[PDB]
C-alpha cells in the first residue's frame, strides 16, 4: 500500500515540473520508488503478506512488482532519444500514461479480488494503445491498437462473465477464499465452458500459436517505452492471472489441457523457427518473445510445482532480456533510421561496448547456466519430463533454435563488415550504455541469490 | 582430423569398460597433439602465413627445432615405444582387441592406427621433407626464444610424461598379462 | 587486349591521389603527444638503478615481481581461501568429505594404536 | 639491408634434376619456358634432402655414444655393489 | 615483415622476368610492352603473372589480368594493391 | 616506419 | 561486359594448370604436365573455323570439371582462401575520425590538421567533377561502369574519394 | 569417359558447364547489352550519393524496402484461398497438433494405465 | 619489421642459421632416441611379454581332467 | 583367434557358446574338490579399497602392491618383484581360465562322440 | 587437510587476470606476460595437490 501513494504521486510530479526538469524529477522518484517496492520481496513464510483488506502480497508477486517499479526508469531514459523534439505538454503527459501505466500494474499484482485483479487487468490497456498509436513511428501503429485491443477484449470479456458466475455461486472470489474453500471441478459440459472462459483471457495475453497476430503487430511498430513495458510486464498479466486462476479449475485442468499446452508446445518450436527466418530486427525479439513466453504455458497448465518455478524464473528473466533486446532495438534503429535487419551490419567494428551489449543480450536470451533464463527454462523441462517423457524432444528442439536466432542477430548487425554508405552511426551516448547496464546487471547479480524469483512455491 | 581420430579411440576404450585407460589417454595426448598444432602454427608463421602442404617441403633443414619436435610428436602419437603415446594407445590395442566386444569394432581402431601413422608420414613427408616448393622469398625464421621454450616445455613432457604417470599411479585396471604374441 | 589509354591516365591521376593519401598517414615524431599522467614512486626507484642494466640489477627486479606477484596472487587468496574453509565451509557438517586412507594389513592407526594383522602366509608364488 | 638479389648467372637448369624432365621434353619436341624459375629449389643449400628414414633416424648418431656411455656407468655401478 | 618498396618491387619483377627464356636478358625494359616490344603473344601473358602471382603469394583478378601487360604498368598494380610506399 | 591507425571514438 | 572467345581460353588455362600444381605438387612433375598442357593447348592454334574453337571449349571444361582438384588450391588472399576478409575486423571506414572528441583530435593533431586539408580538396572540387561527370554522361546515364578521367588540369578524376581514401589492406 | 555432373537445387550448373554460355548469338548478343548498361546507371547515381561531401544520411535502396514489402506485408493483398493452400494450411497447420495429439496421448494414458497397478517405479521418483 | 634483425630476410638462397638453434635441436632428438630404447634394454618385457602363451593342443587331460571315449 | 575361425565359418557346437562356460559339471571329471581358496578375507578386501574388477583372485597381490608402493612413495623404481608378483599371479589367473575353456571344449568333443557311438550302434 | 585448500586456490588464483581485465588498469604489454605468470604460478600450484595424491590417494 505504500507503494501506490509515491506512485500516484508521481503524477502531480511530472505534470507540474520546469519545462527541462520534467524527466530528471520523473527519473529520480522512480528510482526512488524502487526503495519500497524493493521491501515487496521481503516476505514471510507459505502465508502470504496481506497488509491490507484489498491489497496483499506474496512470493509470486513480489517479483512482478520490482519489475514495474524498476522497469519505469528504463523507459524514461529510453523515451529520451525521440521526445526531445515534440512539446513540453506532449512530453509530459507521455510521462503521464507511464506514470498512469504503473498505478495500474502496481495494482493488479496486489489485488486481493478476482474482478478487482480483472477490472485493473484491462485497465492497463487504456495507457498502452495511447502509447502504441499517439506516440508511434510506422504507419500501421493505427492497425496495432485494433489489433491489440480487440484482441485482448474478446477472450477478457468472457472471463467478466465467468467471474461474476462464481461469484454468485460461492459467494466470493478473493484469493484466498477460493484456495481455502477449494472445490474440485465436475466434468460437467458446463464446466467446461467456464474452464475455457476462465483461461482464455489470460491465453490471449500470453501469446498462443494462433492467438498472436498482436505480437508482431504491436511491439514492432509501438515507441521504446511502450515496447519494453508491453513485452516485459504486460505478457505477464496473464501469466499472474493463471497462476492464481488454476486453484478454482482442477481437476477439469489436466484434461482440458491437452488442447492448450501441446498448441503451445508445437507452436513454441514454429515460432521459434519464424525468427530463422526475418527480415525485421524488432521482430525478432518479438517473436522470440512468443516461444519463450510459450514456454512458461506448458508449465503452468501441468501444475506441478517445478513448472510453477521454473514459470516464474523464466517470467521475470525473459521480461528483462525481451526489454533489453528491445533496447538495443532502439539505439540501431535510431541511428540507421530504419528497421531491416540487414541494413546495419558490421556496428561492432564501430560501437564496441554496444557489441558487448548485443554479445550479453543475445547470450542471455540464449539462456545458458546460470542465467535466470536457463534455471527457469530448465525446471520447466524437468517437470514437463516428468509429465512425459516425449516433451524433451520437442521443448528440447526450441532450445536448439533458441540457440541460433539469437547468434543470427549478433552476427548479421555487429559482426561481418560493415556497410559503406552508412554515414550516421555516431558513439553511443551514455544513455544508451547506461540503458543497458541498468538492463544486464540486475539479471547476473540476481544469479547468485535467485530465490526471491523462484515463486510461492519455493 | 587427428583429434577427432584420436577421440574416437579414446571413448572406444570406457567404450570396453576402461574409464581409467580413457583418462590415462585424455593426459598423453593433450601433451604431444598441442605439439602438432603449436607446431603447425609455427611454420605457419614463418611460411607467410600459408597452410596447405603444397606448397611447404623442405622445412626439414630450415627449421630444425620445429622439426625435431614434430617428428617425436608424431611419434608419440603413431605409439613409438617407451614414449609418451605408446603408453597409453597401444596399452589400449592391446586391450580391445582381447575382450568381449563387436566383430569388426575391432577392426577400424586397427585400421585406423594403420591410417593414423599414415597421415603421420605425409604430414612429415609433404611439409618438412621434400623439394621448397614455397615462394621464393623466405622469411622464415624460429629462432624467438617465446617459441624454443614453449615448445621446450612439452618437449621434455612428450619424451618422459609417459614413465612419470604410468608408474606413479595408483593400479585401476585389470593388468592384461598374458595374451598371444601377434 | 589491354588498357584504353584513358583508363591508365586516369588510375595514375588515381595513383598519385592514392600517394599523397598514405603518405599523410604517418605520425609525425611528436604525436601521440602524450598528455601527463601523475606517476606513483614505485617505478621512479626501479629505473634509478635499472639504468646500470648489469645482470644483478635486473634479476632482483625481476626476484621482487615474482614475490610481488606472488603474495597477491598465491597468497592473499589462500589467506581468504583457508578462512573460508576450515573456519566457515568445515564449521558446517558434510560439507567437506574425505577418503579415509586405505589401511592396509600391518599398517598402525594414530589415535587406536591397533595394528591391523597381516594377511596370513602367501601361496609362496614365484617365477 | 637493401634487399640485394642474388644473381641470376649462378642459377641455371644444369646439376639440378630439371634437367631430368628437359632432355625428356626435347624428345617431344619442345622446351620448357620456366626452366631456371624452381632451379633454387635443387640447388645450394636446398638440395641433398635426406630421406625419409633419414629424417626419423635424426640425433640417433648420438644415441651410440649415450647408450654406450649409459649402460657402461650402470654395468659398472651393479658389478662394484 | 618489412615493407617492399617500389625500387625493391620493380626489382624484385626484374628478376623474374629477365629469368624468362622466351626474352632475351638484354632488351629486357621496364616500360617493354609485352607482345610487340618483346614479340610475345596473348597465350604467353597467362603464364607471365601467375609466376608473377607465386613469388607475390596474391592473385591479380583476371578481370585485370589481361591489361596486365607492361612491367611499369605491372609494378603500378601490385603497389596499388599492398599500398606499399618505401 | 609506423602508420597512424584508425579506430572508433574510444573516448565516451 | 564480355567475356569473348580471347579470354574465355585465358581463363580456361589460369585454371587448368593451377589445378595441376595442386595435383602434381612437385615442382619437376608440374613443370611437364605444364608445358603439355601448354604444348596441347596450341597444338590447334590454327583453327579459324569458329565454331571447332567453341566445340574445342567444350572438352576444355567438362573434363576440367572431371579433372579439377577436389581439394582445389587456393592462395590466401584469393576468393576461398584462409585469409580473405580476415582483416576486415581493423578495417574502420575514413569517415569515423570526425567523431574523435577534441581530447582524441588533440591526440595526433598534424595528421588531423591534414586530414582536414583533404576534407577540403574533396568539398571544392565535388561540384567541379559532378560537373564535369554530367557533361560527358552519355545518354541516358553511362553505358559502362568505367569511370571517365580528369579531363583538364586541376580538377581530380571524378568520383575520386572513396577509391583513394580507401581503407590499406593491412590497417591494424 | 565421364558422365555428367547432373545439377540440382543444392548443386546448381556452374557457368563454364552451361551451354548456351557456349551458345552466344546476335539476339542474345543485344541482350546481354543493357545488363551491364542497366548496372552501370545502378553504378553512377549510387557513387554520386555515396561519394557526396554533403551526404549526411543512408542511401536507402529502394529494392531492399520493396524486398520488406513484400515478405512482410503484400502476402496478404495478393492472397488467394485457392485450395493448394488450404491443404499446405490444413498440413503444415493442425496436422502436427493432431499428429502430437496422438502421440502425446497414447503416453498419457499408458503412463496412466501402468502406475494405476503400480507397474512403474517411483522408489525414488518424488521430486514430480 | 625494424632493421637489424638477428637474421637478415634474403631472398631465394638458403636462410642464415645460428649455431645456438642447431644445438638444442639433436638435443632433445638424442635423448629421445636414448628414452625410447634405454628403457627398451630396462624392461623388454614389456613390449616381448612377460608370459608365453601355449596353445591348447599340448596340456594333457590329466590336468583337464577330461576322460576319453572309453567310459 | 582360433575358436573364432571354427565357431563361425564352421560348425559352432565344436565351440563352447562364449556365455555359457562352464556347462558340464565341474564336480564331474574333477575329483578330490578342495574348491579354489582365499588367502585374503573381505574385511581387510574391503578396507584396502579395490575395485570390483581387481576384486579377482589375485587380490592378495594387489594389496600388498599398493602397500609398498605407498610406503616407498615417491620412488616409482621400487616395487618391481610385488608388480612382478602380481601379474604372475593373474597370468596363472588366465591359463587356468584357459584351462576352463579347452576342459569345456574337450568335453563338447567327448559329449559329441559319445552320442554318435551310442546313437548310429544299431 | 591441505587438499581442500590447495586445489581451491588453482580455481580461485585462475580468475583476478579477469577482473583486473575488467578494471582497465593493464596498460597493455605487461598483460599478457601478467596472464601467463598466473597461469604458470596456477599451475605450479596445482602440482602439491597432485604430488598428494599418489602419496595416500585422498579424494575429496
Ligand atoms: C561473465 C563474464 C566475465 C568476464 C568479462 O567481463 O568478459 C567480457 C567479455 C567481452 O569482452 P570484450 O569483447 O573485450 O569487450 C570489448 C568492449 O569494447 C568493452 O570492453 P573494453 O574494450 O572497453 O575494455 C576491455 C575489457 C575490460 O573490461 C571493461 O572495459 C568493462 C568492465 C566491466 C565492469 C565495469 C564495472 C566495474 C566496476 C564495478 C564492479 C567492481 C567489482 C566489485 C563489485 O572489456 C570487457 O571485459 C567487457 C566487459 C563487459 C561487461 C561484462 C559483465 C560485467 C559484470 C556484469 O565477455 C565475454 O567474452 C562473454 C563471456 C560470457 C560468459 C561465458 C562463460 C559463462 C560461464 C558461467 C558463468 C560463471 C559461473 C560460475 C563459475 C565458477 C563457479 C565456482
Ligand atoms: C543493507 C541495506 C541497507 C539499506 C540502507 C538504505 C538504502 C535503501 C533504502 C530503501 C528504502 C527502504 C525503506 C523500507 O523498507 O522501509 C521504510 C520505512 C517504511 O515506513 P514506516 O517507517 O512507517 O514502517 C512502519 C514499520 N515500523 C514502525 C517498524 C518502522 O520508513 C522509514 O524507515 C522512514
Ligand atoms: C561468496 C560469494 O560469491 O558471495 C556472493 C554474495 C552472497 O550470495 P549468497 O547467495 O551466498 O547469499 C548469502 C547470504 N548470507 C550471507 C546472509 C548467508 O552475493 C550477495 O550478497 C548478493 C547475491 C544476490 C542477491 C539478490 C540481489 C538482487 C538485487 C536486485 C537489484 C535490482 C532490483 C530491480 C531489478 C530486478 C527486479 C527483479
Ligand atoms: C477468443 C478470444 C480472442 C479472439 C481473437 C480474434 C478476434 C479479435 C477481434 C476481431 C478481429 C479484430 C482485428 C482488428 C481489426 C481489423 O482487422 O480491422 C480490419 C478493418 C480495418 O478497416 P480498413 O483499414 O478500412 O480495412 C477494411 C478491410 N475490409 O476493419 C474491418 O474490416 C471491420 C472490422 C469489424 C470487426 C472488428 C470489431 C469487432 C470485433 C468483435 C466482432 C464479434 C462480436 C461478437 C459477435
Ligand atoms: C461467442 C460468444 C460465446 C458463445 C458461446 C456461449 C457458451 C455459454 C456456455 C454456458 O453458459 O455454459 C453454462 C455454464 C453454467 O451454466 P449454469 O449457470 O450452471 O446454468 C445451468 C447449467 N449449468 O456457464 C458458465 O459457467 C458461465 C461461465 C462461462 C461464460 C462464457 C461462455 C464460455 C466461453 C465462451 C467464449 C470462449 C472464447
Ligand atoms: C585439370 C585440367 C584439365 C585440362 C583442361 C584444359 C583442356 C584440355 C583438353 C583440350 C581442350 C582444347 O582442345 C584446348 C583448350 O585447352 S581450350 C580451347 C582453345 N581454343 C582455341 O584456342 C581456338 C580459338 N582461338 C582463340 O581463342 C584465340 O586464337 C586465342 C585467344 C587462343 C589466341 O591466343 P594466342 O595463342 O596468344
Ligand atoms: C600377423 C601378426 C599380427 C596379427 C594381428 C591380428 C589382429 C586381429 C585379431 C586376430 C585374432 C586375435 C584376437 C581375437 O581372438
Amino acid at each position: 500500500l505504500k507503494i501506490i501513494i509515491p506512485t500516484t504521486m508521481l503524477l502531480p510530479m511530472t505534470w507540474m515540473s520546469k519545462h527541462n526538469m520534467i524527466w530528471i524529477n520523473a527519473t529520480v522518484h522512480s528510482l526512488l520508488i524502487s526503495l519500497i517496492s524493493l521491501s515487496l520481496l521481503n516476505q514471510l513464510g507459505e502465508n502470504s503478506l496481506n497488509f491490507s483488506l484489498t491489497f496483499f502480497s506474496d512470493s509470486l508477486s513480489a517479483p512482478l512488482l520490482v519489475l514495474t517499479t524498476w522497469l519505469l526508469p528504463l523507459m524514461l531514459m529510453a523515451s529520451q532519444s525521440h521526445l526531445s523534439k515534440e512539446t513540453t505538454t506532449r512530453k509530459k503527459l507521455y510521462i503521464t500514461m507511464l506514470i498512469l501505466l504503473q498505478l495500474f500494474l502496481i495494482m493488479t499484482f496486489t489485488a486481493t479480488e478476482l474482478i478487482l485483479f480483472y477490472i485493473l487487468f484491462e485497465a492497463t490497456l487504456v495507457p498502452t494503445l495511447i502509447i502504441i498509436t499517439r506516440w508511434g513511428n510506422q504507419t500501421e501503429r493505427l492497425n496495432a491498437g485494433l489489433y491489440f485491443l480487440f484482441y485482448t477484449l474478446a477472450g477478457s470479456l468472457p472471463l467478466l462473465v465467468a467471474l461474476v458466475y462464481i461469484q454468485n455461486t460461492t459467494g466470493s472470489l478473493n484469493f484466498l477464499i477460493i484456495h481455502y474453500w477449494s472445490h474440485p471441478l465436475s466434468n460437467s459440459w458446463s464446466n467446461i465452458f467456464m474452464w475455457l472462459a476462465c483461461i482464455m483471457a489470460f491465453m490471449v495475453k500470453m501469446p498462443l500459436y494462433g492467438l498472436h497476430l498482436w505480437l508482431p503487430k504491436a511491439h514492432v511498430e509501438a515507441p521504446i517505452a511502450g515496447s519494453m513495458v508491453l513485452a516485459a510486464v504486460l505478457l505477464k498479466l496473464g501469466g499472474y492471472g493463471m497462476m492464481r486462476i488454476t486453484t478454482i479449475l482442477n481437476p477439469l485442468t489436466n484434461y482440458m489441457a491437452y488442447p492448450f499446452l501441446m498448441l503451445s508446445m508445437w507452436g513454441m518450436i514454429m515460432t521459434s523457427s519464424i525468427c530463422l527466418r526475418q527480415t525485421d530486427l524488432k521482430s525478432l525479439i518479438a517473436y522470440s518473445s512468443v516461444s519463450h513466453m510459450a514456454l512458461v504455458i506448458v508449465a503452468i497448465m501441468i501444475q506441478t510445482p517445478w513448472s510453477f518455478m521454473g514459470a516464474t524464473a523464466l517470467m521475470i528473466a525473459h521480461g528483462l532480456t525481451s526489454s533489453m533486446l528491445f533496447c538495443l532495438a532502439n539505439t540501431n534503429y535510431e541511428r540507421v533510421h530504419s528497421r531491416t535487419m540487414i541494413l546495419a551490419r558490421g556496428l561492432q567494428t564501430l560501437l564496441p561496448l554496444m557489441a558487448t551489449w548485443w554479445l550479453m543480450a543475445s547470450l542471455t536470451n540464449l539462456a545458458l547456466p546460470p542465467s535466470i533464463n536457463l534455471i527457469g527454462e530448465l525446471f520447466i523441462i524437468t517437470a514437463s519430463f516428468s509429465w512425459s517423457n516425449i516433451t524433451i524432444i520437442l521443448m528440447g528442439m526450441n532450445m536448439m533454435i533458441t540457440a541460433l536466432y539469437s547468434l543470427y542477430m549478433l552476427i548479421t548487425t555487429q559482426r561481418g563488415k560493415y556497410t559503406h554508405h552508412i554515414n550516421n552511426i555516431k558513439a553511443s551516448f551514455t544513455r544508451e550504455n547506461a540503458l543497458m547496464a541498468l538492463h544486464i546487471l540486475p539479471l547476473l547479480l540476481l544469479t547468485l541469490n535467485p530465490k526471491m524469483i523462484l515463486g510461492p512455491l519455493y | 582430423f587427428s583429434t577427432s581420430s584420436q577421440l574416437g579411440l579414446m571413448m572406444v576404450t570406457i567404450g570396453i569398460n576402461q574409464p581409467h585407460l580413457a583418462f590415462l589417454h585424455i593426459c598423453m595426448h593433450a601433451f604431444f597433439k598441442a605439439m602438432l598444432f603449436m607446431c603447425s602454427g609455427s611454420i605457419i608463421h614463418s611460411l607467410n602465413d600459408e597452410q596447405d602442404i603444397r606448397k611447404m617441403g623442405g622445412l626439414y633443414k630450415a627449421m630444425p627445432f620445429t622439426t625435431t619436435a614434430l617428428i617425436i610428436g608424431s611419434l608419440a602419437l603413431t605409439g613409438m615405444p617407451y614414449l609418451t603415446g605408446f603408453y597409453s594407445k597401444d596399452l589400449i590395442i592391446e586391450a580391445v582387441n582381447m575382450s568381449y566386444t563387436n566383430a569388426w569394432a575391432l577392426l577400424m581402431t586397427l585400421i585406423a592406427t594403420s591410417l593414423t601413422a599414415a597421415y603421420s608420414t605425409r604430414i612429415i613427408f609433404f611439409a618438412f621433407l621434400g623439394k621448397p616448393r614455397f615462394p621464393p622469398l623466405v622469411l622464415i625464421n624460429e629462432n624467438n626464444p617465446l617459441l624454443i621454450n614453449s615448445i621446450k616445455r612439452l618437449l621434455i613432457g612428450s619424451i618422459f610424461a609417459g614413465f612419470i604417470i604410468s608408474n606413479n599411479i595408483p593400479p585401476m585396471t585389470v593388468p592384461n598379462t598374458t595374451m598371444p604374441l601377434y | 587486349s589491354g588498357y584504353t589509354p584513358d583508363e591508365k591516365l586516369r588510375l595514375q591521376q588515381l595513383r598519385e591521389l592514392r600517394r599523397r593519401w598514405l603518405k599523410d598517414q604517418e605520425l609525425s615524431p611528436r604525436e601521440p603527444v602524450l598528455p601527463p599522467r601523475r606517476v606513483w614512486p614505485m617505478e621512479q626507484f626501479w629505473n634509478k638503478f635499472l639504468q646500470d642494466g648489469a645482470p644483478w640489477k635486473n634479476v632482483i627486479y625481476k626476484t621482487y615481481r615474482h614475490s610481488i606477484f606472488a603474495v597477491t596472487h598465491v597468497l592473499i587468496p589462500v589467506w581468504i581461501i583457508h578462512y573460508y574453509l576450515k573456519y566457515h565451509v568445515t564449521a558446517k557438517p558434510y560439507t567437506v568429505v574425505e577418503r579415509k586412507p586405505r589401511i592396509f594389513p600391518g599398517d598402525t592407526i594414530l589415535e587406536t594404536g591397533e595394528v591391523i594383522p597381516l594377511m596370513k602366509e602367501f601361496p609362496d608364488q614365484h617365477h | 639491408s637493401k634487399m640485394e638479389l642474388p644473381d641470376y648467372k649462378q642459377w641455371k637448369i644444369e646439376g639440378t634434376p630439371l634437367e631430368t624432365v628437359q632432355e625428356k621434353l626435347a624428345a617431344r619436341g619442345l622446351r620448357d619456358p620456366w626452366g631456371r624459375n624452381e632451379a633454387w629449389r635443387y640447388s645450394g643449400g636446398f638440395a641433398n634432402n635426406v630421406s625419409f628414414v633419414g629424417a626419423l633416424l635424426k640425433g640417433f648418431k648420438w644415441g651410440f655414444a649415450a647408450f654406450v656411455v649409459a649402460v657402461g656407468a650402470e654395468y659398472y655401478l651393479e658389478s662394484q655393489n | 615483415a618489412p615493407p617492399l618498396t617500389l625500387e625493391a618491387i620493380k626489382d624484385r619483377v626484374l628478376y623474374v622476368l629477365k629469368l624468362y627464356d622466351k626474352i632475351d636478358p638484354e632488351k629486357l625494359s621496364v616500360n617493354s610492352h609485352f607482345m610487340k616490344d618483346l614479340g610475345l603473344d596473348s597465350l604467353d601473358q597467362v603464364e607471365i603473372i601467375m609466376a608473377m602471382e607465386d613469388e607475390f603469394g596474391f592473385e591479380i583478378p583476371d578481370i585485370d589480368a589481361e591489361k596486365l601487360m607492361c612491367p611499369q604498368e605491372i609494378v603500378d598494380y601490385i603497389a596499388d594493391k599492398k599500398d606499399v610506399y618505401e | 616506419k609506423r602508420l597512424f591507425i584508425i579506430k572508433p571514438s574510444g573516448f565516451y | 561486359a564480355y567475356l569473348t572467345h580471347q579470354q574465355k581460353v585465358l581463363r580456361l588455362y589460369k585454371r587448368a594448370l593451377r589445378h595441376l600444381e595442386s595435383w602434381c605438387v612437385h615442382r619437376d612433375k608440374y613443370r611437364y604436365f605444364a608445358c603439355l598442357m601448354r604444348a596441347r593447348f596450341d597444338e590447334h592454334k590454327n583453327e579459324k573455323d569458329m565454331v571447332k574453337a567453341t566445340q574445342l571449349l567444350r572438352q576444355a571444361e567438362e573434363e576440367f570439371w572431371y579433372g579439377q582438384h577436389p581439394q582445389p588450391y587456393i592462395f590466401p588472399e584469393s576468393p576461398g582462401g584462409t585469409s580473405y576478409e580476415r582483416y576486415e575486423c581493423y578495417k574502420v571506414p575514413e569517415w569515423c575520425l570526425d567523431d574523435w572528441h577534441p581530447s582524441e583530435k588533440a591526440m595526433y593533431p598534424d595528421y588531423f590538421a591534414k586530414r582536414e586539408q583533404w576534407k577540403r580538396l574533396r568539398r571544392e572540387s565535388w561540384e567541379r567533377e559532378v560537373k564535369q561527370l554530367q557533361e560527358e554522361t552519355p545518354p541516358g546515364g553511362p553505358r559502362t561502369e568505367a569511370l571517365p578521367p580528369a579531363r583538364k588540369e586541376g580538377d581530380l578524376p571524378p568520383l575520386w574519394w572513396h577509391i583513394v581514401t580507401r581503407p590499406r589492406e593491412r590497417p591494424m | 569417359s565421364f558422365p555428367k555432373y547432373k545439377p540440382s537445387r543444392l548443386a546448381t550448373l556452374p557457368a563454364t558447364l552451361d551451354p548456351a554460355e557456349y551458345d552466344i548469338s546476335p539476339e542474345t548478343r543485344k541482350a546481354q547489352a543493357e545488363r551491364l548498361a542497366i548496372r552501370s546507371r545502378l553504378k553512377r547515381e549510387y557513387l554520386l550519393q555515396y561519394n557526396d561531401p554533403n551526404r549526411l544520411g543512408v542511401i536507402e535502396d529502394p529494392a531492399l524496402i520493396r524486398w520488406t514489402y513484400a515478405r512482410s506485408a503484400n502476402i496478404y493483398p495478393n492472397f488467394r484461398p485457392t485450395p493448394k493452400t488450404s491443404l499446405l494450411g490444413a498440413l503444415f497447420g493442425i496436422g502436427p497438433l493432431f499428429f502430437w495429439y496422438y502421440v502425446f496421448k497414447t503416453d498419457r494414458d499408458k503412463k496412466e494405465k501402468l502406475i494405476q497397478e503400480g507397474k512403474l517405479d517411483q522408489t525414488f521418483n518424488i521430486s514430480y | 619489421a625494424g632493421g637489424g634483425v638477428h637474421i637478415e630476410p634474403r631472398y631465394r638462397q638458403f636462410p642464415q642459421l645460428t649455431r645456438s638453434q642447431l644445438i638444442q635441436a639433436e638435443f632433445f632428438s638424442a635423448t629421445m632416441w636414448f628414452w625410447i630404447l634405454w628403457r627398451f634394454w630396462h624392461d623388454s618385457d614389456a613390449v616381448l611379454g612377460h608370459f608365453p602363451y601355449p596353445d591348447p593342443s599340448q596340456w594333457t587331460d590329466e590336468e583337464l581332467g577330461i576322460l576319453p571315449d572309453d567310459e | 583367434g582360433a575358436h573364432l575361425a571354427r565357431r563361425y565359418l564352421g560348425d559352432a557346437s565344436k565351440e563352447p557358446d562364449p556365455l555359457r562356460m562352464p556347462t558340464f559339471p565341474p564336480d564331474y571329471g574333477f575329483p578330490e574338490r578342495k574348491e579354489r581358496e582365499m588367502v585374503a578375507t573381505q574385511q581387510e578386501m574391503n578396507d584396502a579399497q579395490l575395485m570390483l574388477q581387481q576384486r579377482d583372485y589375485c587380490a592378495h597381490y594387489l594389496i600388498q602392491l599398493l602397500k609398498c608402493k605407498r610406503d616407498s612413495f615417491p620412488n616409482f623404481l621400487a616395487c618391481k618383484h610385488e608388480q612382478h608378483d602380481w601379474d604372475y599371479c593373474e597370468h596363472l589367473d588366465y591359463v587356468k581360465r584357459m584351462k576352463e575353456f579347452e576342459r569345456e571344449r574337450r568335453l563338447l568333443q567327448r559329449k559329441k562322440r559319445r552320442e554318435q557311438r551310442e546313437a548310429e550302434m544299431a | 587437510n591441505p587438499f581442500a585448500s590447495l586445489t581451491l586456490t588453482t580455481l580461485i588464483i585462475l580468475t583476478i587476470p579477469i577482473m583486473m581485465s575488467n578494471s582497465n588498469i593493464y596498460k597493455t604489454n605487461l598483460y599478457p606476460n601478467y596472464v601467463k605468470t598466473t597461469v604458470s604460478y596456477a599451475f605450479t600450484l596445482s602440482l602439491v595437490p597432485l604430488l598428494m595424491f599418489m602419496h595416500t590417494g585422498q579424494e575429496m
